[PDB]
């Protein structure tokens, strides 16, 4: 018998996909223990997700302390030469 | 000390040599100018063993994914040990008087809870979010 | 515990047969197929190495404080053994997340009986028939 | 004098019918005294089949909760999670540790003090081995 | 003369039936003193009602602490083999 | 195991109650009501005497290598006994395709509890509560 | 101690040898620098027996599936024992004065309920959610 | 004791032998370091008889199907006895002074209702839901 | 006593022999460690006669069909008698001081009503719903 | 007070004739047909064994503190006597929940007069003509 949390069934669960996608978008490092619940790491097998912060939009967004030119909030991977 | 007080759990403390325990005891005695020299070794050992046990059970785990012991675990366990030793000696002296003169200390209207009730306890309390309840969880 | 199929590793389905599943709270982090015992009021933790500590096997990976599903006795389970076992062998929690035989343990009675033999570090199939607790 | 009573059955399907061999009470441990007849267990093992669900007079049909059931039962001493328990001879249970027996019939899942009600899982039965 | 409380009239009172039905449905044991007022025991002759907890539905409904499987609230006397 | 009604002999139904019915391969020819144990991987054979060898009772007659159904623990069953048995006697396999009491055997623990007494060679009614395997 | 104070219930304590009791008594006596040496053995034994009984009855069970005794049960029972050897000694001293020599302690203002009334009970409270009521249940 | 204080009602206490009463009296005397040795037997017996009567009449019965006396009935009756003996002695000493020195105790002006007025009463109060009113009933 | 204090009304008390009265007086004298030995017999008899009269007139009848004297009527009348004797003696001592020796008690006032003003009154008050007003009636 | 008809026991109707009935509070638990007396303000309790304690008979079973219907003087009643009685005998509360004769009692004046004789432990019919209180 297989429960929703059982190890052979995780890939069938829509939430396992949705939450792994969230985790990649939210992350600021590959160091999962810094950021995610023991529950999240176990339930969503986050060791197996390629989490590194490279999928987080705020890795690429400018946020300078004084902005005279309206540059803040621009994402560098949306520029012409990217 | 060679094994540090933050590196030992209650079962580890019982497994240490008498010298390894005496090194940690010696470190705790540095937290008072009197060293609690009139209190016996067994009582200082019991206070440290109890502080280790209480750290691992009451001041452990996570709180909104932050560690609940936010400060240095070494000095927290030492201050928690000093707090216990001072309570084994009857608590904070608010005032002392005798042939050699008299003194009164600014202890003041300290709060109801045990860690509030001595200076070492109040120090330890800053290492553990001042006992605040900032835990949070969500449904996935 | 795992099947290999080409590139792929598949987790084994732990519970073969049985209707007696029950829910508990995790006293620590646990992984699917680990033997567990009662450690607090409705709280289960991983079984230590000899007798007196077995309520069932944990069915899915959990963090501390999460709800746990157990297969108790009356269940047939796919479990990893730390030593080579044969049909009719009584087996016991090993202290290592595996099972081992009663014959190898310090104990005198098991909690499950092997129906399908396995090598060391390999998945046997066994029927869980008894629990064990503190007798002194 | 009189405590408020309790639902003995927590969960589980393994309820079976017997005839009461004497007057019996909810939560009382019982054993076979005759052909499908059950009576209150003696101390020190060899006399357990299950616990009686509800109060019955002698000779009446009785529902017995057997192994595989989870029940709440009165203990004559303090018990804790993972204690093995068995009939005490006094309508209560006691621990294997206290008794002369070497094996229990139920495992404590929630602890209780003396004269309180613990929660336990029944897992074995005991008869005459001689 | 007869009053509704008078001993020969109790079987004619609708309320004596209805309250004995309640007493059987709410009890857990034949121990009346624990479960009912002295007034109720006298007024409804509860010594003579077959009170024993066998008619209370909660004797048969499952109420486990943790409910992973929706087992709580099932009643054993409604199963296939009952 | 048979019941008489007038001139007729009827076979007894081995199973009184329980859902704990499981499937194995017969390691030899077996007969309804005979105690069996694991002789190989999912294979069962007739139990020898003095314990360590009991998984359940065979539910219907089979030739060697046929799939056999078995009543395990949690079943109430009708079975032949080698000696007089009484209510609350613990019983176990006799090696003779029948049960005997723990008291008579060299063993110290049974596998079924007698619920209705019977004379030598007659059919008792018993509840199966344990299995026995190899402990060494 | 050979059996620890958390392993023993009221009926276990009554069944212990005198030596197993004396080991536990000695452990409790470590919690005061005076050791309460002027109290007799029976009074220390009665306090410990009472602390064991009181743990098992008042400080047992669950709240929202959490154990109500969250801290280390050994030290909880020892502090509850010390709380009861104090109180048998009369209350916790606020001030003590002798041959000129005098001391005053910051033990006042602790609160009105039992465990608040001495430093040992104030320690014991932290092991038991500070006597708070975080229990919860669903219907099904 | 052979019959325990929780096993006897007022009628039973009167029926006990002197030795069975003296065993219970001796157990109650363990709850003070002084043993109340200057108070006579008749007074200690009166306090116990009254504590038994008061348990059976004021602290019996159920509220919302939970027993009123939730703690250990033995220690509850002993603390209720010690409470009465301390009131027959005049109340708690807040302060004591003489040739041998002075001591002030942290009684802290606690409460207004009788059990709040001594340490034994404050202990007894925790066995009985702190005298709270949690009863509940349905109609049908 | 032969007749108990709860078995006699004001007229019955007057009809008793001196010995039956003295047995009841002797029982009341057990409620104080001093026995109020310097107060004369007539004053103890007057206090008991008054406590009987006051029970029968102020602390009788029902509220919401519950009896107003909920506790043991014997001990209620004894505590009510002890309350009266203590007021004939002048009140509770809050403090007593003599040949150097001094004591101060926690007998500070719980409130300003009659029974609140001594320890015996504060006890009697628990037997009688603490003077609360739980009475109820329907119309028909 | 009860009558047998085949298998059945029937309670007797206590009040034969009369309009002199009044409501009081029960000072203790009372049973139908018991003699009672004033024990507090509008409160009635079971009569003791001689004179000076009779107001009427309780008409229905009550717990302590319940409202009581009482039949007073000018009523004819069916009441159990603890001794043999005959017509014209004056009777008195017995202290046992029954009545007995004035002749048997320590008193010298009754409260009811027997109209229909009865054996010991049996229902007579009587007319209540008087009440008794504290005369000293
Ligand atoms: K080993
Ligand atoms: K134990
Ligand atoms: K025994
Ligand atoms: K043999
Ligand atoms: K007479
Ligand atoms: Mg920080
Ligand atoms: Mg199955
Ligand atoms: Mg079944
Ligand atoms: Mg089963
Ligand atoms: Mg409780
Ligand atoms: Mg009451
Ligand atoms: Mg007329």
């Amino acid at each position: 018998m297989q429960l929703r949390r059982s190890p052979g069934m995780r890939p069938m669960d829509r939430d396992w996909h949705q939450e792994r996608a969230r985790a990649r978008e939210q992350a600021y490092s590959s160091d999962l223990t810094s950021q995610f619940s023991e529950s999240e790491i176990v339930k969503y097998e986050l060791d197996t997700a390629q989490i590194d912060g490279s999928d987080n939009p705020r890795t690429y967004i400018w946020n300078r302390t004084i902005d005279l030119f309206g540059m803040n909030g621009t994402d560098v991977r949306e520029l012409r030469n990217r | 000390p060679d094994p540090s007080i933050d590196e030992v759990s209650k079962s580890d403390w019982d497994a240490l040599t008498t010298q390894e325990q005496d090194d940690i005891i010696s470190q705790v005695e540095n937290l008072s100018s009197t060293g609690w020299v009139n209190t016996s070794r067994e009582r200082k050992a019991e206070a440290i063993r109890s502080a280790i046990a209480e750290r691992d059970t009451l001041y452990s785990g996570n709180m909104s994914r932050l560690p609940t012991l936010d400060g240095d675990a070494e000095y927290f366990t030492l201050y928690l040990s000093a707090h216990k030793i001072q309570l084994f000696e009857g608590g904070e002296a608010q005032s002392e008087s005798g042939e050699g003169g008299s003194v009164s200390y600014s202890t003041g209207g300290g709060g109801e809870k045990d860690l509030q009730k001595t200076r070492y306890g109040r120090m330890a309390l800053e290492y553990v979010w001042e006992d605040n309840s900032i835990a949070a969880l969500r449904t996935y | 515990a795992t099947e290999t199929q080409g590139e792929h590793t598949f987790p084994v389905e732990v519970l073969i047969s049985g209707e007696e599943l029950r829910g508990y709270t995790a006293g620590e982090a646990l992984s699917a197929g680990e033997p567990v015992y009662l450690s607090g009021d409705y709280e289960v933790s991983a079984s230590s190495a000899d007798g007196g500590e077995f309520l069932g096997v944990n069915l899915y990976d959990v963090a501390s404080g999460e709800p746990v599903a157990l297969a108790g006795d009356d269940c047939e389970v796919r479990v990893e053994v730390s030593e080579q076992v044969t049909a009719n062998d009584e087996i016991l929690p090993d202290g290592l997340g595996t099972f081992e035989t009663v014959a190898t343990s310090a104990a005198s009675a098991g909690v499950a009986i092997v129906q399908e033999g396995a090598a060391s570090g390999e998945v046997c199939e066994a029927y869980i028939f008894a629990v064990q607790g503190t007798t002194a």
